[PDB]
């Protein structure tokens, strides 16, 4: 039902410059978000964000962003696998020119099953979600905060 | 892209 997808999560990544300075020094960055529910009842999800190093083959200096399913309170009353459309965004806090990727679920992927551990090791998303030079040029980071949004809509 | 990746 529609109420199972009514949630929208905005991940506030504070002190972004700290991660950036470490990334510039050649440190991979990986961040794990708080959990959120697509609805009540609904699916429990979390996000994983990477800053790839300046020398990573094929994806140097990118933000990578992946969605992971989790074991949630409502799981017994949900259909599985999770099916729908997932919208991932980095938000423009002033001009509304968000960077948005839209992706449909795939029912045959482990990432959309209910995991047998608390957090699914398999996630789904973009290795090359947003390049750090594009993030800088657009000025998405305001007061050292990056906003990452995740919305799920039904089929 | 998008793709499934593994993060233990």
């Amino acid at each position: 039902s529609a109420q199972q997808y009514q949630g929208i999560y905005v991940w506030r990544v504070e002190n972004f410059s700290h991660h950036l300075r470490n990334q510039e020094a050649g440190q991979p960055i990986v961040l794990h978000s708080p959990p959120f529910y697509t609805g009540r009842p609904g699916y429990k999800l979390c996000l994983r964000l990477h800053l790839q190093t300046p020398s990573a083959p094929r994806c140097s200096n990118f933000i990578s962003l992946f969605v992971h399913t989790m074991q949630g309170e409502f799981d017994s009353q949900l259909s599985w696998p999770l099916q729908g459309t997932i919208r991932l965004a980095v938000l423009d806090q002033v001009e509304g020119q968000h960077h948005i990727e839209v992706m449909e679920t795939k029912p045959d992927l482990q990432a959309f099953q209910r995991p047998t551990v608390m957090r699914n090791p398999k996630g789904f998303g973009y290795v090359t979600f947003l390049h750090l030079q594009a993030l800088r040029q657009r000025g998405f980071v305001k007061e050292d905060v990056l906003l990452v949004r995740c919305e799920v809509t039904p089929r | 892209e998008p793709v499934e990746t593994t993060d233990y």
